[PDB]
This record gives C-alpha cells, sequence and structure tokens, in this order.
RNA sequence: CCCGGCGAGGGGAGUGAAAAAGAACCUGAAACCGUGUACGUACAAGCAGUGGGAGCACGCUUAGGCGUGUGACUGCGUACC
RNA sequence: GUAACGGGGCUAAACCAUGCACCGAAGCUGCGGCAGCGACGCUUAUGCGUUGUUGGGUAGGGGAGCGUUCUGUAAGCCUGCGAAGGUGUGCUGUGAGGCAUGCUGGAGGUAUCAGAAGUGCGAAUGCUGACAUAAGUAACGAUAAAGCGGGUGAAAAGCCC
C-alpha cells in the first residue's frame, strides 16, 4: 500500500511494542493481507459437453415450449409497437420467450425491460433457452438433425 | 386412598395427584384406552386399612387418565476439556401427564 | 506501589460512604424572619441590633 | 416536561456535583437556598442557579406559583470530557480529562 | 467480499451476555464472562443434576435411618426385613412416609421387624 | 410431587435435660451432637436449618477412659504470634468446664454457619439442679 | 416570552410529518456512569457459580400447589489461553 | 501455631479371627430419547417398529451442516396500512442458528435451488477509537511570604487606585 517507510518503532523496549512495517496486515493504517487480483474466472467447458443435453425443452416443457412458425416477414422496417399483433398469435408476450429465426433482419426490434429477445441465430446457449418461458424455436427446417442449431 | 408404583422410576407417591410420568410408545395425543396400573397398590394404603403390603388381595389398580402427554424442557448441559468442548447438545422426553382415577 | 486487579464497582462505592455531604440548621434571629445565616444575626445590614457594619 | 431546567457543559465534573445534589431532594423547592446557599463548593453554585431557573419555569410552562412543588428528582450525568496534555516526565504521565456534567432539576407534585 | 463481522458479531456476544442473573461485576457486563463463567455454569451444571440423584437418596435414607430406628431396628436391619418378600419391596423415595403417614410407616417397620427371621 | 419435606425454619423444638453426671463423658457427645440435628427426628429434613433443644447439667463428673483425665492437648492459640499457644491438660481445664470439654460437641457439628446455630445453644452449667439459670419450663 | 452575568445552559411558544430531526442534528449498539423501585445484605471466610432451597415483592387461577425477580441457609467446588 | 488419626473425639470408635447386614461411582440394571452398523419384523427407491451392539478423547484423518457480503432465479415476491439496523419476548433446532412478534426506526430487503468468497475472533507485550482503575489521591514549578481601605463587577486573596 502507501508503504512510504520501513520499521521505525524500536523493537526491544518502549513498553508494549513489537511493531515493524506498515503495510502491516494488522495495522488499521493500510495493508490488505493476501491482497487480491483480476484473475480469469472463465472456466472452459469441453466441446462435446457443450452440445450435450440442451433443448430437452420440447419433451418436458411440451405443453409450453416447442413452437415453430415464422420470423414475421411482414414486420415494418423498424417497428416494435404493434409487435403485440404478432405477440398474440400464440399469446406469448411478457411471458418472455426468444425467437430463433436466424436472420439479422429488422426483427431485432424487440426492445423492452425484459420480455422478448431475438438472438435468432446459430449463436445461442441453453442458458437463454432456459431463461425464457417458451423459446419460440420457429426458424423452420433450420432445426435439422445434428444441426438443430437455431 | 394413596397411590404407588414404579414404571420408569417409583413415581407414584402422591394419591391421584395427576402428575407427569413416562410415555406410551407408538404415539401420544391424549384421549385414552383405560389402562389399569397394577397391584403395586399400597393396598391403596388409605383407610383404617393402611397395609404393609401394598398386597391386600388380588387385583387392585387405577385407570390411567392420559391428561396431556407432550412438552419437553431443554437443558444446555455442555462439557469441555482444555482443548475441546462438546458444548452443543440436547436430549429430552415429554413425560405424559395422567390424572389417574381413584385407587 | 503499583496495584493489580481493582474492582471499580462495589469497592470504592463503599469508601464513598464517608463522603456524603452535610446539613446545617440555624435560625432567623428576631429581625430577619429568615436568613440570619449561621450563628450570625443577619447579613442584609450586618447588624445584631443597630449601627454594626451598615444600618439605621 | 414537568418543569425541568437541567444543564450541559460549563465544567465541574460529575461526582463533584453529584455530592451537593444529594443534599437537596424531597422537600426542596422552598429550599432554593439555605440547604444550598449555606454550602460552598463550586458544584453548589451551579445547582442553585439551575435550581432557580427550574423553580422559575413554574410561572411559564405550568402554573402552581412558587411555594408548593417538591423537587422529586435531581441527578447529574457524565457530560463529554475535554482532553488536554501535560508536560511531565518526558511525556508519559499526561491525559487530563476536564469532565463536566449538568444537574437536571425537577419539580412535580407530592 | 464483506465479512462485515458486525453482522453476527453482536448476536454472539449478546447471546451469552444474556446471563440474567448478572452473577457479579464483569460476569455479565463484560464478554469476558461467557466462556469463563457461562461456561463454568455449563460445567457445574453438567455434573450436579446427575450427581444429585444420590444427594437426595443420601437424605432419603438419612431420614429413614432416623425414623425407622426410633421404633426398633436400624436402617441397616430395616431394608433387610423389607428385603424378604414375594411382592413386598416398594423402594424408598416415597419412603418419606415417615412425614405424612407415620402410622403407615410404623406399620411398615413391623413389615420388616417382624419380618427379620 | 418433589419429595423432600420443606424447611419450616426450625419448625419444632423438643426440650430435654441430660444429666452429664453420668460416666460416658466423650461418648455422650455423639448422641448430644446427633440430637441437635436430626437424630430422633424423622421428618424435618436436616441439611437445611433445623435442630432441637436439650441441656447439660453438672457435667463436671467425667473421667474419660484411659489416662485422658491427664491428657487432651487443648490450646486456644490467638492471633498473637510472638509465640503463644496455651496448652493445658484436660484435668487442668476440667477445673472450670467452659467453652471446651463439655463443648466437645462443637468440633462434632457441621461447623461454620448454621451448624453454629446449634452450638452452645443447649446450655451447659456445672452443678446439675439448684438455681437453673436456664429455662425452667417443659423438659425431659 | 421567561430564568440567567444583555453568560453558558435551559424552559415555553412557533417551524415541521416528525425537534423522541435544533444545528453535539439519521439510525444510534457495547464498555463505562447515574436516579428509581423488589428482594438479599453489618458474626461471616476462598474462581462467586452450580444442585437443593425457605422467605419476601408482584402475577396465578372459581384451591388445585404454579410464572417473574431476589435470593437466607446448605452439598459441592482453585478462571480462560 | 495443636500439625506424624483430616478435626472431633475414641479403651475399644485399635487390632486379630469369623459371619451376616447396610452405605457407596457417570460401573451394571430399570424407563425414555438420539445417532452408526449387523440382524429381526416386515414393508420394499425406500422406510419405519423390535433387537444386539457402538458412541471419553490432544495431534491428526474422515463426514455432515449453519450463518454472513456479493451474482443469477428478480420490475418476481416483501415493505411508508413502515425495509435494513437496534432492542425485548414467545415458539423451534442436536448445535451453528430459524421463525413470529412488541417497541424503536426511517427507508429498502430478498423464499428458493445454484454460484463466488476481503466468509465467522477472546487472546498474537495484536492495530484504531471510546471509556474505566488508581482517585477526587499526587501535584499546582524555586521558602524574595504579604496586610488593609477604596473602585469596578454576578462574584475580587490574584485586576485598577
Ligand atoms: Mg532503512
Ligand atoms: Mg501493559
Ligand atoms: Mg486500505
Ligand atoms: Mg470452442
Ligand atoms: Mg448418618
Ligand atoms: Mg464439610
Ligand atoms: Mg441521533
Ligand atoms: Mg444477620
Ligand atoms: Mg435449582
Ligand atoms: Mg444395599
Ligand atoms: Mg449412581
Ligand atoms: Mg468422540
Ligand atoms: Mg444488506
Ligand atoms: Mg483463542
Ligand atoms: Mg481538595
Ligand atoms: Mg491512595
Ligand atoms: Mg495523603
Ligand atoms: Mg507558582
Amino acid at each position: 500500500v502507501t508503504g512510504s517507510g520501513k520499521k521505525p518503532w524500536r523493537q526491544k523496549g518502549t513498553g508494549r511494542a513489537r511493531s515493524g512495517s506498515i503495510k502491516s496486515p494488522i495495522w488499521r493504517s493500510g495493508g490488505v493481507t493476501f491482497a487480491a487480483r483480476p484473475q480469469d474466472h472463465s472456466q472452459k467447458v469441453n466441446k462435446k459437453m457443450y452440445r450435450g443435453a440442451l433443448k430437452s425443452i420440447l419433451s418436458e416443457l411440451v405443453r409450453q415450449d416447442r413452437l415453430i412458425v415464422v420470423e414475421k416477414f411482414s414486420v415494418e422496417a423498424p417497428k416494435t409497437k404493434l409487435l403485440a399483433q404478432k405477440l398474440k398469435d400464440m399469446a406469448l408476450e411478457d411471458v418472455l420467450i426468444i425467437t430463433g429465426e436466424l436472420d439479422e433482419n429488422l426483427f431485432l426490434a424487440a426492445r423492452n425491460l425484459h420480455k422478448v429477445d431475438v438472438r435468432d441465430a446459430t449463436g445461442i446457449d441453453p442458458v437463454s433457452l432456459i431463461a425464457f418461458d417458451k423459446v419460440v424455436m420457429t426458424a423452420d427446417a433450420v432445426k435439422q438433425v445434428e444441426e438443430m442449431l437455431a | 386412598m394413596y397411590a404407588v408404583f414404579q414404571s420408569g422410576g417409583k413415581q407414584h407417591r402422591v394419591s391421584e395427584g395427576q402428575t407427569v410420568r413416562l410415555e406410551k410408545l407408538d404415539i401420544a395425543t391424549g384421549e385414552t384406552v383405560e389402562f389399569a396400573e397394577v397391584l403395586m397398590i399400597a393396598n391403596g394404603e388409605e383407610v383404617k386399612i393402611g397395609v404393609p403390603f401394598v398386597d391386600g388381595g388380588v387385583i387392585k389398580a387405577e385407570v390411567v387418565a392420559h391428561g396431556r402427554g407432550e412438552k419437553v424442557k431443554i437443558v444446555k448441559f455442555r462439557r469441555r476439556k482444555h482443548y475441546r468442548k462438546q458444548q452443543g447438545h440436547r436430549q429430552w422426553f415429554t413425560d405424559v401427564k395422567i390424572t389417574g382415577i381413584s385407587a | 506501589a503499583v496495584q493489580q486487579n481493582k474492582p471499580t464497582r462495589s469497592k470504592r462505592g463503599m469508601r464513598r460512604s464517608h463522603d456524603a455531604l452535610t446539613a446545617v440548621t440555624s435560625l432567623s434571629v428576631d429581625k430577619t424572619s429568615g436568613e440570619k445565616h449561621l450563628r450570625h444575626h443577619i447579613t442584609a445590614d450586618g447588624y445584631y441590633r443597630g449601627r454594626k457594619v451598615i444600618a439605621k | 416536561m414537568e418543569t425541568i431546567a437541567k444543564h450541559r457543559h460549563a465544567r465541574s465534573s460529575a461526582q463533584k456535583v453529584r455530592l451537593v445534589a444529594d443534599l437537596i431532594r424531597g422537600k426542596k423547592v422552598s429550599q432554593a437556598l439555605d440547604i444550598l446557599t449555606y454550602t460552598n463548593k463550586k458544584a453548589a453554585v451551579l445547582v442553585k442557579k439551575v435550581l432557580e431557573s427550574a423553580i422559575a419555569n413554574a410561572e411559564h410552562n405550568d402554573g402552581a406559583d412558587i411555594d408548593d412543588l417538591k423537587v422529586t428528582k435531581i441527578f447529574v450525568d457524565e457530560g463529554p470530557s475535554m482532553k488536554r496534555i501535560m508536560p511531565r516526565a518526558k511525556g508519559r504521565a499526561d491525559r487530563i480529562l476536564k469532565r463536566t456534567s449538568h444537574i437536571t432539576v425537577v419539580v412535580s407534585d407530592r | 467480499a464483506r465479512v462485515k463481522r458486525g453482522v453476527i458479531a453482536r448476536a454472539r456476544h449478546k447471546k451469552i451476555l444474556k446471563q440474567a442473573k448478572g452473577y457479579y461485576g464483569a460476569r455479565s457486563r463484560v464478554y469476558r464472562v461467557a466462556f469463563q463463567a457461562v461456561i463454568k455454569a455449563g460445567q457445574y451444571a453438567y455434573r450436579d443434576r446427575r450427581q444429585r440423584k444420590r444427594q437426595f437418596r443420601q437424605l432419603w435414607i438419612a431420614r429413614i435411618n432416623a425414623a425407622a430406628r426410633q421404633n426398633g431396628i436400624s436402617y441397616s436391619k430395616f431394608i433387610n426385613g423389607l428385603k424378604k418378600a414375594s411382592v413386598e419391596i416398594d423402594r424408598k423415595i416415597l419412603a418419606d412416609i415417615a412425614v405424612f403417614d407415620k402410622v403407615a410407616f410404623t406399620a411398615l417397620v413391623e413389615k420388616a421387624k417382624a419380618a427379620l427371621a | 410431587m418433589k419429595t423432600f419435606t420443606a424447611k419450616p425454619e426450625t419448625v419444632k423444638r423438643d426440650w430435654y435435660v441430660v444429666d452429664a453426671t453420668g460416666k460416658t463423658l466423650g461418648r455422650l457427645a455423639t448422641e448430644l451432637a446427633r440430637r441437635l440435628r436430626g437424630k430422633h427426628k424423622a421428618e424435618y429434613t436436616p441439611h437445611v436449618d433445623t435442630g432441637d433443644y436439650i441441656i447439660v447439667l453438672n457435667a463436671d463428673k467425667v473421667a474419660v477412659t484411659g489416662n485422658k483425665r491427664t491428657d487432651k492437648v487443648y490450646y486456644h492459640h490467638t492471633g498473637h504470634i510472638g509465640g503463644i499457644k496455651q496448652a493445658t491438660f484436660e484435668e487442668m481445664i476440667a477445673r472450670r468446664p467452659e467453652r471446651v470439654i463439655e463443648i466437645a460437641v462443637k468440633g462434632m457439628l457441621p461447623k461454620g454457619p448454621l451448624g453454629r446455630a446449634m452450638f452452645r445453644k443447649l446450655k451447659v452449667y456445672a452443678g446439675n439442679e439448684h438455681n437453673h439459670a436456664a429455662q425452667q419450663p417443659q423438659v425431659l
């Protein structure tokens, strides 16, 4: 810490003592012990373990999430307002849900405190799929066998 | 008439007195089944016929009332050597009440 | 002359016994129906009966 | 407040003033002096002042002209003590706390 | 990243400091008491309740020895008479009969006196 | 219920009059010490406050068994250092049975407080019957 | 406005939702220091408690033998690291 | 200062022999309860009732947990018809602690399962701060001591004349 000095307290004598340096972990002055650090944190999951068990949604969350329709093609240039019209084709709104159309078109229109999220693309982790009530898979055909990637 | 018996300690000094005791077995709740004690009776001991035994003829027992068999009591009780301390402990029972009819 | 363990409480609270204060009790004297102080006649004029200090 | 007055600071230590206070309680009131005016200790001159101020509050906060009253309460508390230093044997034996109190006098009904 | 001991700090001291009795001086006012005294209490307690079962027995017999002997046969001979029986054995404790049912008790000393072969 | 007869704070006190003019001397102390506690007594749970009430008479008629008439350490040292220690043989002290000998019961009692309650509180004297400075009423 | 040395300090009145927010000012704990009340306590020896325990002050209940405080007397019994 | 029965006190309250009886520990038994393991009764992921047994413990090994600050679940839930915090109380758990609530309080808190720790103090002649103790004790700094009358002032031994 601001260790602007080495021990100036005279060891033997002066009555109770036994001081030393001043980045001294016991001295209220300063000095924070086993300090700390920036670190990495980021642990890395294997590749196979990454794809392992994801959309278990369909079967379990059956009566909830596993819908596939369309990416809403008729949506205006950049319009989120009347999203409700399309947010009602299933009656899934603030209930959360995310789309997986896979086209960075104008459907990235979903902007709100926290309801509908797009990310419609290969890039997507279960964490999100499980953060929403009914992840509208949609996309259509994109959901193939080994590449059911949305 | 006086009372007398053992069952988990000779607790039967008082006459009817309705004092705690032990516990049934399978469960406690109240009500009853009508359980006569046994002829531990001091002959009941109480009348012109206080008797050395208690044995003053066959069959002589009081019916158990089963007033209230619950509660506990809590007592810390913790030991500790010079390097340890089992200090942290607790063991209690409920001692069913029982009023007991007449001798 | 050092000491070693000393009990602030109780002890000392005992020596304080011989420390409480005390009460006077005196008169007023004929003229002053009050003051007179202690064994004095009166300070108002400092007179026991006349021209003593300042009076009539 | 059932007519009080109390104090704060000035400086006169606690026990010092707590001594003279014991002298006055119970009857009091009509004892605005004599049981106080005839005892000289600094603590005394201080309790009397506030004593009168208190008995004076008997014409403002409440009625009951000065003549009855009781003074059922008088207690001093330790008030923040000033700190200072004291040159001595090179600087070891020096603390000096001035100490101070109040009085808090009261006058209710018997 | 906050120990912020303050958070249980208080609760612990307060817990043991909760020695109603106050005991005396530092024994309540200062944390010093707890594991010093509140701990002793636990120790002195640990042994006394179980060691007590006998301290009363010592009294029970102390009075039986003082009651039964006045009317023939000492406590030493008493339980021996009593000892002989098919069902006749009701232990002591209630043995305090000498205080409320003297007639019973003296009628119980014969159950032993006349009993001693 | 909790069995233990209470402590009616020395409930009853049965008065008595020994003789001491006997021949048992030291032997007598026990049945004199047991008595002021809870000997003949049944109920009145001892250990706690209690006692009885008897009284000695002349007592001057004792000889003990062996040559004890001539022994018995007896000293009543005082807080005086300077080398004190007042040793006097039994016969030397038997000349005036005071707080001692007849008072052989003191060392036989629970000692300290409460036991101290019984202590000399039985009276001693040394002349039997004459002018019983003690309570004349009921005794056996 | 009132006590006071045209002090300090306070007591009212008023501001305020609150001044039990008054400038020492949020919440305000602990050590430590007091006033009041219930009980114990001035012939009794020691880690001060723990086990037993009467009495007393209040609280009990259509008694029913209890709750809270305090604890005379008594068996034990040399703190923690 | 008895001090070479613990004291008393003992002629047997000593010793030797003989036998019975009694006191006596957390030892054993009885009664209730807790936990581990083997079994028994069954039931049968499993589990519970009976039972046999095991449960002193420093270094140390192993195994389970509570609690705190922060993150997710959280503009969800709790709250000014009073949050956190402080203090009492009652119930509850084996314990770490848990909850409910009186009062204070004046604005926030966070079931749950999971995640990460500046993660839990009584000691280190530990560090900082506050308050005790001694104690209203020592001391008030050269032994060149001062007395009086006025003045002023709330008050003068000490200030002005
Ligand atoms: Mg250097
Ligand atoms: Mg030191
Ligand atoms: Mg720092
Ligand atoms: Mg990769
Ligand atoms: Mg005996
Ligand atoms: Mg003893
Ligand atoms: Mg504040
Ligand atoms: Mg007394
Ligand atoms: Mg007890
Ligand atoms: Mg036996
Ligand atoms: Mg035993
Ligand atoms: Mg173990
Ligand atoms: Mg917080
Ligand atoms: Mg430690
Ligand atoms: Mg002085
Ligand atoms: Mg001194
Ligand atoms: Mg001196
Ligand atoms: Mg000078």
